[PDB]
């Protein structure tokens, strides 16, 4: 049960936003989404000092992830921060406030009574006067809500890394850990440090090769994105985070397309060795979960394939023998800690991540009303130029006739192909069904994943539901498509408010079963 | 409560019982029973593609591809054949046993052979061909008894009865207090979400028993108000039901069409082309004389494009009755489960 | 004194040739698979007579299984099974003389550890991954098992023969026995011909060299398994030496038997020099169907008659170690 | 700490045989192989008592097996005419030295030698030695029930007519010990004398079967020694499973079993009443093999040595007994000896153990010509035709009998060896003739060279020669016996000197 300086800080509710005045000792755990500016003083977040001058930051820290403490610990240290005051300043520490995010991320609940109170919108008699409700608030009174601090080594080692950055040198860094290791919270913890305002705003290069539990990646994607702005909370790939590309791995795990996976990464490495080399931004990396078996093997291959810059490992291992000491770091496992009910299943929290993608109007605005209501982005069937074919990622062998059925009610990837590149060599016919063998060969850039709704057997066109796009206008490049291993979150096809609309028999669902054999 | 079924409608699995096992086990050709098996397995893989499939089914679609594997053999190197069957035997047992926390018993009743088979395959000398072959059918049969054989093949009335009846007093009323009346009318209108409801309307008109047109007249401010409130959508499903109802039917017979004229007169003004067609086709669906007449009625009711279609269908229904697009949203959208 | 399935020790290093080309490149991508199928039916064959080292046996499957993973281009479920099972079995076999520690000493790759586990308790690993495994493991065996893998007697034989030369020179008895003993010493080796170089060595004159040489040549013939009499000529093919062959030709006619005739057909090929065949052809005289057959052989630049067997004990027989007929 | 009653002075050192007069409270324990008449009295051995009248009986008790005690423990109406200087103690046992040239195994294998009677108180050295001082080697005993259960049946035996009887046990169960225990009781000529009819269905632990056979065997006399089936009890057919165990050919094995109980059925009903053994396997399939067996047999009774039973439960009446069981040194290795022994018997009780090379072996020719027509492979049938000929060599193949018209059948490849496809092979009636080991095969004449233990020369008209290569292995000693590596300078046609990483049979 962690606690944060309560106040009793001469707060003015304001309306939209709440402004905080802090005595030197007090620092805050805030529970929910919010943006903060700094009006006076030098608040430091997670071992980084941010002054008045710095532009505001957006926090999506969530009950499942740890809470980033907001220290007031730094005394005003430099002329760099500027303070704007219309209030009270009084000679007491630093004055700071943030105002409501208004993400609208909050309405997890309608789909999921599980997800309610992941973000705080009042989820029962009130025990306290001065209670108000907003998107963001502290836990002023202790509860088992997870604060974030990491051993001074953990902070220091990354902090230890940072110092090198101020000097010209560019560090290509690695990290390797098992899922739940805390690499995801760690790699977040570093890019903050580097991107910090004191350092020159080179846009740090970040590479994420982790399809199962990605960070800055849609489910079953690999992307290397220059990060020019800090993600201040664990936004689950929920931020604009401008980056060069996403690549559709098509699986939770590396092996889904081992030949495809490794090949894909290297090419990824060339835009990273095209710009990694520049050293304006030191390259950074995420490494998959596997640490024994192939993942360790992919990793070593990965380790050799690109210069480490620095290599990090979270727990002592047989891995340590396999990969040469090439100088490399060792830190403790430091796996992020929460109750699973509190910290939802990694295969269970992906559904939020898979789900979030379709439902995002814009990076900071989210609508959670089921997709069915919206129109379907209806597209052609056959050799038509809109969408040209479907090539199955792994389960390549199937009846040609059946394959059209397969696509409906699944998440499939919208690809881009150019000209006759698509034309490199089935039935037109119900569907092109361009094969995997032909596909691996063709160059391909990946569009955002597509829901399939109500594919029309009768005429080629199939209703589709998809996330935000500028019109997908390409002169010749058809939307080649791929049904991989990525699942369908339950709620969108069936959520509480969708059962209500019909309560009809599931097109693909059934409604108590016990005993008789899932593996 | 809900779960995701790979197969739409939860119908096929029932079908798969037919596909995996044919009703007749001897008369149908093996070459063709082997065709039969092929169809079943393919769906399952597809089913696997759509979503995870219960391990009994996953192993059923492995067990039948290992039965043809073993039985179709032409002689020679059985090195390959044993492995394919052997893993299949092995993978399968494990799945059943595996969701076993402790005291690993055959409470599940898996036969004695199957534990035996794994060990010989698992660590000992590979099982012989007769051994796999004898076993799988032993394995094949078990699922059928265990799982396969088993899988085989109001509020609304009150609202309509109380959403329409309340109006009747309202009908009596006509030459705050104003607020209730609008609300009741709205309530029936919002209330008539139902697919069921259109059937309700036809019953209601009959129920009057003794009503002059004026009684209908009380309805009309109501009926238009419905047309009013929701717009043009309402008389469509109101006529697309009367016509189906009328076709089903072909004063209660009489009263509605008279209503139908009442409907017939007033909305052709507001009608689009596509919907008049939805009427013209539904009108054409009926072989009954009634609709032939309604066709001529719509025909005499300026616009040349419509006048060719009413006629073009009319002389067909007078000659069948004398017989004796890409990356654009949906134009008109009505949310549905990812069915249809 | 362990038992070896491969009757010669030798056919083992021949079973490393096929499984591994070594001149692996450049070769036809199906010649890989025509050699493999002799070697896979041998390990099956080598396995059939007696148990074979597990390490060796698994190679046989692993290569075949890999054959599964290429010829393939549909419904993959069976082919993730063949290669998985083989790998799974292959690993299962390697381990079991008795777990994190055990692999490290054993040195089986960690991934090799996973696949057995995943296939056994999980979704069939993808074919593309297996290829990583089947090949990966295959490298393993090469890494370990595969990569790594008289004077007195001669003098006594020589002495014996030399003794014979003296005995004839003086011109039944125990000494008669001494000649018989010598015959065995030459049956046992493949160097029986090696003497033939020796017999020439004694010779100083025509016929008289033969006259001392001559009694033996007939006697070696008279007991059965006299093919070597045909056999010596095979040594003769290397071809003073010529004089022996013609007498061999003169002698062969004397050895008027179909098998004896048979040597000649075998014999004629060994003799590239026209004269040897011609004397051969001439002696045959071209009247038998075989005689007719021989001419065909000559022209070229064949089995004469039935060979029959029965359950009759061999009449004259000496200890032969389950080898050399 | 088993010890046997010791007699001195009363004990007689007699030539080529030993005769003792036994006090009533005495026991005699014997290692080795001896022929035994009795002079005066009744001796009950293992719960069987044999009178003076009865003819001498041959015992081949081995060191590994538990000894059958010879109790003086004693009056029988005569009938038995007992019969020499001194009346002495109540019973007068007669022991005669037996020349069976067993115990010659020592020559072939160094470890094997000690098993029998040879040497390696004042004692003369003969085949049979009595261990007076109690010593480690075992003395036969069983729970009375164990004796009783087999015993209980016998009274039924005296009355008409037939009792069919099964046992089931673990491989190490010691039932095999159980199943010969019975045969003694019913046979004993204190009982109905009709030949007990006997079936052995375990190849792995066969009795009355040289290895890898299943056998119906009509047992007429009393095997009083742990014969390995070395002595001959008349049998209609051995039958070649070709495998140590049922698994190799479940279809072949099950199809064969049913074709043996038929003859059994013919004489099952024919005064003599059937006997059987079952594969040691009780775990898994061989229980389905035991349970499938039970129904066909319609056996009157059944016995199991351990509980673990329910499937066996229906429908037959069953008996549950104690584990019992019983140096070998390893029971598994004993197989080679039963297998090896087949060859070295000139006749029962006489075995020459000079290595098998030095004899003049038998040739037959692998041609459509009669002596050998074709070979076929059990188990793997995909041995390349150009590798079959080398596969048979240096193996322990078995020759077969088939009728000529059937024999014509469909050999597949005539040149060299005409392979017989397996599928055709199962279908035809086959009658086994003898075991064979073939020293070598000649490509050149196509004649093949084989040893066989003994034969009448196999005269027949147009019965095609039959061959089969099963799973049965070869004992090492015959090829590599220290005897045949000093008279043949060391080289390995098939054999090697004693290390690489890593290669050793899983």
């Amino acid at each position: 049960s962690s606690n944060f300086s309560f106040d009793d800080d001469n707060t003015i509710y304001g309306h939209d936003y709440v402004i905080f005045g802090l005595k030197s000792n007090q620092n805050l755990i805030v529970k929910g989404q919010f943006v903060l500016e700094i009006q006076r003083g030098a608040i430091d977040i997670n071992g980084v000092i941010y002054h008045s001058g710095v532009e505001p930051m957006k926090f999506i820290n969530p009950s499942s992830s740890s809470i980033p403490l907001i220290q007031a610990t730094q005394v005003l240290n430099s002329s760099l921060l500027e303070n704007k005051e219309s209030q009270e300043t009084p000679g007491y520490k630093s004055v700071i406030k943030l105002t409501n995010l208004d993400t609208h991320l909050e309405s997890i609940g309608r789909v999921c009574p599980l997800f309610k109170n992941l973000f705080w919108q009042f989820d029962l008699d009130q025990y306290e006067l001065a209670f108000s409700d907003y998107t963001f608030y502290p836990i002023t009174k202790p509860d088992n809500t997870v604060s974030v601090i990491k051993h001074k080594n953990w902070m220091d080692v990354i902090k230890s890394l940072t110092e090198l950055y101020s000097n010209d040198q560019s560090i290509k860094v690695i990290v390797i850990g098992g899922k739940n290791s805390g690499k995801s919270t760690f790699l977040r913890l570093l890019v903050q440090h580097m991107l910090s305002p004191t350092l020159q705003q080179l846009p740090i290069n970040f590479m994420d090769l982790d399809p199962g539990q990605p960070e800055y990646s849609g489910t079953d994607c690999i992307s290397l994105s220059k990060i020019s702005e800090v993600q201040h909370g664990n936004h689950l790939s929920l931020t604009s985070t401008d980056s060069t590309q996403c690549h559709y791995v098509g699986f939770n795990s590396p092996k889904d397309q081992p030949t495809r996976y490794n090949l894909l990464v290297e090419q990824l490495v060339r835009s990273y060795e095209s710009d990694g080399e520049l050293k304006h931004e030191s390259l950074l990396i995420n490494t998959p979960g596997w640490i024994k078996g192939y993942g360790l093997e992919l990793t070593r291959t990965l380790i050799e394939r690109v210069k480490p810059t620095h290599v990090i490992y979270l727990n002592s291992g047989t891995l340590g023998v396999d990969i040469d000491i090439k100088g490399t770091n060792l830190i403790p496992l430091q796996g992020s800690f929460n109750h699973s009910g509190s910290r939802y299943s990694s295969s269970q929290l992906r559904l939020l991540k898979t789900m979030a993608y379709f439902h995002k109007i814009d990076d900071f605005k989210f609508d959670f009303q089921p997709l069915l209501f919206s129109p379907p982005i209806q597209v052609s069937y056959g050799v038509s130029t809109g969408i040209s074919a479907l090539t199955h990622l792994k389960e390549t062998g199937i009846g040609m006739d059946h394959l059209e059925r397969s696509i409906e009610a699944t998440i499939v990837g919208i690809f881009k192909v150019k000209r006759d590149h698509l034309e490199e060599c089935f039935n037109k016919g119900q569907l092109p069904l361009l094969p995997y063998k032909e596909f691996i060969k063709l160059s391909t850039e990946f569009f955002r994943l597509a829901l399939v709704h109500s594919i029309d057997q009768e005429k080629k066109i199939m209703n589709l539901y998809i996330p935000q796009f500028r019109t997908l206008d390409l002169t010749k490049e058809a939307i080649i498509m791929v049904r991989g291993n990525t699942d369908l979150p339950i709620w969108e096809i069936a959520s509480n408010e969708i059962v209500k609309r019909f309560k009809r028999q599931l097109p693909y669902i059934t409604f108590k079963g016990s005993s008789l054999k899932k593996w | 409560h809900p779960r995701l079924t790979p197969w739409k409608s939860s119908d096929e699995v029932v079908y798969l019982k037919g596909l995996f096992f044919p009703a007749d086990r001897e008369q149908i050709s093996r070459d063709e029973l082997y065709r039969q098996y092929e169809e079943a397995i393919s769906l399952v893989e597809m089913y696997s593609s759509r979503t995870r499939v219960s391990h009994i089914l996953q192993s059923t679609a492995h067990l039948f591809s290992a039965l043809m594997m073993l039985e179709s053999f032409e002689g020679g190197l059985d090195d390959t054949v044993r492995l394919t069957a052997s893993m299949t035997i092995i993978r399968f047992v494990n799945g059943l046993l595996d969701p076993n926390q402790q005291s690993q018993a055959k409470k599940i009743d898996l036969p004695s052979l199957f534990v035996e088979f794994r060990h010989s395959a698992t660590h000992d000398a590979l099982p012989s061909l007769e051994m796999c072959k004898t076993c799988v059918d032993r394995a094949i049969d078990w699922v059928w008894d265990h799982y396969w054989d088993g899988v085989l093949s109001e509020s609304l009335i009150k609202e309509l009865k109380d959403l329409f009846k309340q109006y009747r007093r309202i009908r009596r009323q006509n030459i705050p207090e104003g607020k209730e009346y609008w609300t009741c009318i709205a309530g029936i209108k919002d209330h008539a979400d139902m697919a069921n409801f259109y059937n309700v309307m036809i019953e209601r008109i009959v129920s009057n028993k003794l009503k002059w047109e004026h009684l209908r007249a009380l309805f009309e401010p109501m009926m238009n108000h419905f047309i009013h409130l929701k717009g043009w959508d309402f008389p469509l499903g109101l006529i697309d039901s009367m016509l189906s109802k009328n076709y089903e039917y072909s004063q209660e017979f009489k009263c509605a069409q008279k209503w139908i004229r009442w409907l017939a007169i007033e909305q052709i003004d507001r009608y689009d082309d596509v919907l008049v067609s939805k009427m013209i086709d539904t009108l054409g669906k009926t072989n009954h004389e009634l609709n032939v007449e309604l066709l001529e009625k719509l025909q005499s009711r300026a616009d040349p494009v419509i006048k060719d279609k009413i006629q073009a269908k009319l002389t067909l229904i007078q000659r069948l009755s004398t017989d004796t697009k890409s990356f654009e949203s949906h134009p008109n959208w009505t949310p549905k489960p990812f069915g249809v």
